[PDB]
RNA sequence: UGGGAGAGGGUGGUGGAAUUCCCGGAGUAGCGGUGAAAUGCGCAGAUACCGGGAGGAACGCCGAUGGCGAAGGCAGCCACCUGGUCCACCCGUGACGCUGAGGCGCGAAAGCGUGGGGAGCAAACCGGAUUAGAUACCCGGGUAGUCCACGCCCUAAACGAUGCGCGCUAGGUCUCUGGGUCUCCUGGGGGCCGAAGCUAACGCGUUAAGCGCGCCGCCUGGGGAGUACGGCCGCAAGGC
C-alpha cells in the first residue's frame, strides 16, 4: 500500500492504456480498452479510455492510492476523456504533464507516415 | 427467369441459347441477376441489342449496336460488365476516411 | 422533408375522457378507417381494465404508456466502411409514437381471442412492467447502452 | 508580448548568458518563432545558433515536458 | 585595399531527442493492427512503467513565399583546410573581351566491385486481409539496399520542360543581403502584380517569352524507335 504515485496515459489511435505506478515509477496496476471488455477499433474510443481509467483508478484506490501525478503520452482520441475519468474518480490529480515522445528527426518511419 | 424478345425479327432457339450463354459472363460477379431481359431489333444500319437487369445493388441498362448481330450482342455484354463491376465495387472506394 | 420541419398534427380529444393521447391510441388501433370499431375496442377494454382490476382505466392506460416510452435508442449510420448502431435520445413525440405502436402490435401478438381483451390485458401488464411491449422498450434501451462507446457520433 | 522589447542591451553571441537566452525558449523548451521574439531574420539566426551552443554546454535545455 | 552574408565544398571531432535490442526492477490479460478484420505477438509473463547498457541512422524547435551553389544538390554543434559571391574606395593594368565543335572535370536516386557497418525502413520474398479474382493498394513479417571508405556506372519530369554574354524599353508591392545622410536613397539576390511590346492562346513582361548584336546546341508529321546494324564506353546492368 502506497497513497502517492503516478498515472501514465499511453493513448494512441487504436487504444488507450493506463498504468498506475508508485512514486518511483513501479507499476501498481493497469487497465486498457481490452481489459474493460472491448476488441478491435472500439478500444480507441473515448468511452473505452474512460472505463479503462476508472477501472485502473478503482484498482489503485483499492491499495490505498489517494494522490497521483498524471503523465500523458500520445495524441489518441480517448486522451482527454482519460484525464477526466481520473479526476472524477476519487483520486487526487496533483498535476498533469504531457511527455509524448518526439524524435528530433530520428529513424525513418513506416510508409504510412510519409 | 431470363426472357428474350426479338422485336419485328424472327430468331431460332439456337440464337436465344447463344444470348443466354453470353449473358452467363455476368455470373462471374456472383450477384443475383434478377429478371434479365434482352431485346433484339434491327435498324437500317445494323442490329440493336438492349438489356435491362436488376441486381441487389442496382440496375444494368445498356444498348449495343453493330452490323453483325453477334457483335452487337457482345458490345451489349461489354457495356453490361463495366456497369456491373461498377455496382459491385463503387462502395469500396470511400472506406477511408 | 428538405425545406422545413413538419408540423405535428393536433388531435381532437376523445369524447369519453377528453384525452388527446387516448385519441392517438384509438387511431393506432384503427384499421381501414373503421374508427367506430377502433373506439369501441379501446373503451370495451377500458371496461375490462375496470372489471378485472378496480381502478381507473385512464390511469392504467397512461402508466402503461410511460412504461413503454424508450428513453434511448440505436440509430444506424455508416462510418467509413462499417454500419454502426449509434445510441440516440428519443424525442418525446417519437417516444409517444413508439409507445402506442408497440402497445397495439404487442397486444395483437397475444393469444386472447377478442381484440378488446388483448388491448386490456396488454395495458394491464404494461402498467406493471410486464408484457412484450415493455420488453421491446427495454430491449431497445439495452441496445443503446451496449453501444455507449459510439455515442460521440451523435447528430 | 515580444521578448526583445522586454530586454535592454544583450549580446546575441553570448552562449553563456543563461538568464537572457532562456527567455527566447517556449515553456516546452523550443526556440521561439520570430513572431514571438521580435528579431529580424539576421539576428534570429545568431540567436538560434547561440542557443544551440548553450544547449551543448548544458546551460539551456533541448526539450521540456509540458505541464498543463 | 577595406568589409559582409551564406544548409557552398572537404577532413577530423562532438551533442541531445527518438526507435529497436539486451540486462535489472515492478506488474498482468491482453497488446498490436484496420474502413472493419485477420495473420502476428502474449501466462515460456507480452503491452503499458521505471532504472542501466549497446548500436546505427537521421538531425525537432529555429525554418520562411528564406539562404548558398554552375548543375547535381547542401540543414544539430565545434575546429581546421577551401571555393564562389556581393558591397564601399574609385587606387593599379590598358580591350587583356564574349561564345565555344572537340577535350577534360563534375554529375540525384537506383545499380555494380572490394571491404566495413546494419537501429529504423524496405524492392524481391512469405503470410493475413480486401475482392468475382487481387501475382496489387491495406495489415504482420522480411533479404538486398538504404549508411561509411575506395573504385565504377553517367541516367532523370538532371524542369524555369526557358543556352551563355552584352546593351536597351513605365512603374507598384513583399523579401534576403550590403553601403549611405538610415526620411529615403542606392547596389546584388529572391518572389508577386503589371507599362509598352510580344504570344495560337495560355501566358511572358528590367529574373522577358519585349527590342537588338555575337557565339554554341537543337527541331523539320505520327508510329516503327531511342529499336536494329556499325563504332566507342562499361565488371555487368546498360550508356553514347
Ligand atoms: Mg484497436
Ligand atoms: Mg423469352
Ligand atoms: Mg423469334
Ligand atoms: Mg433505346
Ligand atoms: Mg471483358
Ligand atoms: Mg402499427
Ligand atoms: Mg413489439
Ligand atoms: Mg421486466
Ligand atoms: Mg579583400
Ligand atoms: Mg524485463
Ligand atoms: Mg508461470
Ligand atoms: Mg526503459
Ligand atoms: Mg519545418
Ligand atoms: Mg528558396
Ligand atoms: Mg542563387
Ligand atoms: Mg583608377
Ligand atoms: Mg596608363
Ligand atoms: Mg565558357
Ligand atoms: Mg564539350
Ligand atoms: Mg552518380
Ligand atoms: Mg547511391
Ligand atoms: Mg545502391
Ligand atoms: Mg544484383
Ligand atoms: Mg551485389
Ligand atoms: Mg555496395
Ligand atoms: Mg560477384
Ligand atoms: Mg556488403
Ligand atoms: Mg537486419
Ligand atoms: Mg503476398
Ligand atoms: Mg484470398
Ligand atoms: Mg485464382
Ligand atoms: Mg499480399
Ligand atoms: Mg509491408
Ligand atoms: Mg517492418
Ligand atoms: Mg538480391
Ligand atoms: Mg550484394
Ligand atoms: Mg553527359
Ligand atoms: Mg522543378
Ligand atoms: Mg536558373
Ligand atoms: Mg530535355
Ligand atoms: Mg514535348
Ligand atoms: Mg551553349
Ligand atoms: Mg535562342
Ligand atoms: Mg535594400
Ligand atoms: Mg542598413
Ligand atoms: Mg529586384
Ligand atoms: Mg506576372
Ligand atoms: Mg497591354
Ligand atoms: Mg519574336
Ligand atoms: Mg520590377
Ligand atoms: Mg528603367
Ligand atoms: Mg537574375
Ligand atoms: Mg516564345
Ligand atoms: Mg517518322
Ligand atoms: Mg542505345
Ligand atoms: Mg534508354
Ligand atoms: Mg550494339
Amino acid at each position: 500500500q502506497v497513497a502517492s504515485g503516478r498515472a501514465y496515459i499511453h493513448a494512441s489511435y487504436n487504444n488507450t492504456i493506463v498504468t498506475i505506478t508508485d512514486p518511483d515509477g513501479n507499476p501498481i496496476t493497469w487497465s486498457s480498452g481490452g481489459v474493460i471488455g472491448y476488441k478491435g477499433s472500439r478500444k480507441g474510443t473515448p468511452y473505452a479510455a474512460q472505463l479503462a481509467a476508472l477501472d485502473a483508478a478503482k484498482k489503485a484506490m483499492a491499495y490505498g492510492m489517494q494522490s497521483v501525478d498524471v503523465i500523458v503520452r500520445g495524441t489518441g482520441a480517448g486522451r482527454e476523456q482519460a484525464i477526466r475519468a481520473l479526476q472524477a474518480s476519487g483520486l487526487q490529480v496533483k498535476s498533469i504533464v504531457d511527455d509524448t515522445p518526439v524524435p528530433h528527426n530520428g529513424c525513418r518511419p513506416k510508409k504510412k507516415f510519409r | 427467369t431470363m426472357n428474350i424478345t426479338s422485336k419485328q425479327m424472327e430468331i431460332t432457339p439456337a440464337i436465344r441459347q447463344h444470348v443466354a450463354d453470353r449473358l452467363a459472363k455476368l455470373e462471374k460477379w456472383q450477384t443475383h441477376l434478377i429478371n434479365p431481359h434482352i431485346i433484339l431489333s434491327k435498324e437500317p444500319q445494323g442490329f440493336v441489342a438492349d438489356a435491362t437487369i436488376n441486381t441487389p445493388n442496382g440496375v444494368l441498362v445498356a444498348s449495343g449496336k453493330h452490323e453483325d448481330m453477334y457483335t452487337a450482342i457482345n458490345e451489349l455484354i461489354n457495356k453490361l460488365e463495366r456497369q456491373l463491376n461498377k455496382l459491385q465495387h463503387k462502395g469500396e472506394a470511400r472506406r477511408a476516411a | 422533408a428538405r425545406r422545413r420541419r413538419a408540423e405535428v398534427r393536433q388531435l381532437q380529444p376523445d369524447l369519453v375522457y377528453g384525452d388527446v393521447l387516448v385519441t392517438a391510441f384509438i387511431n393506432k388501433i384503427m384499421r381501414d378507417g373503421k374508427k367506430n370499431l377502433a373506439a369501441r375496442i379501446f373503451y370495451d377494454a377500458c371496461k375490462i381494465i375496470q372489471e378485472k382490476t378496480g381502478q381507473e382505466p385512464l390511469k392504467v392506460f397512461k402508466q402503461a404508456v410511460e412504461n413503454v416510452k424508450p428513453r434511448m435508442e440505436v440509430r444506424s449510420r455508416r462510418v467509413g466502411g462499417a454500419n454502426y448502431q449509434v445510441p440516440m435520445e428519443v424525442s418525446p413525440r417519437r417516444q409517444q409514437s413508439l409507445a402506442l405502436r408497440w402497445l397495439v402490435q404487442a397486444a395483437n401478438q397475444r393469444p386472447e381471442r377478442r381484440a378488446a381483451v388483448r388491448i386490456a390485458h396488454e395495458l394491464m401488464d404494461a402498467a406493471e412492467g410486464k408484457g412484450g411491449a415493455v420488453k421491446k422498450k427495454e430491449d431497445v434501451e439495452r441496445m443503446a447502452e451496449a453501444n455507449r462507446a459510439y455515442a460521440h457520433y451523435r447528430w | 508580448a515580444k521578448v526583445k522589447a522586454t530586454l535592454g542591451e544583450f549580446d546575441l553571441r553570448d552562449y553563456r548568458n543563461v538568464e537572457v537566452l532562456k527567455r527566447f525558449l517556449s515553456e516546452t523548451g523550443k526556440i521561439l518563432p520570430r513572431r514571438r521574439t521580435g528579431l529580424s531574420a539576421k539576428e534570429q539566426r545568431i540567436l538560434a545558433k547561440t542557443i544551440k551552443r548553450a544547449r551543448i554546454l548544458g546551460l539551456l535545455p533541448f526539450t521540456e515536458k509540458l505541464v498543463r
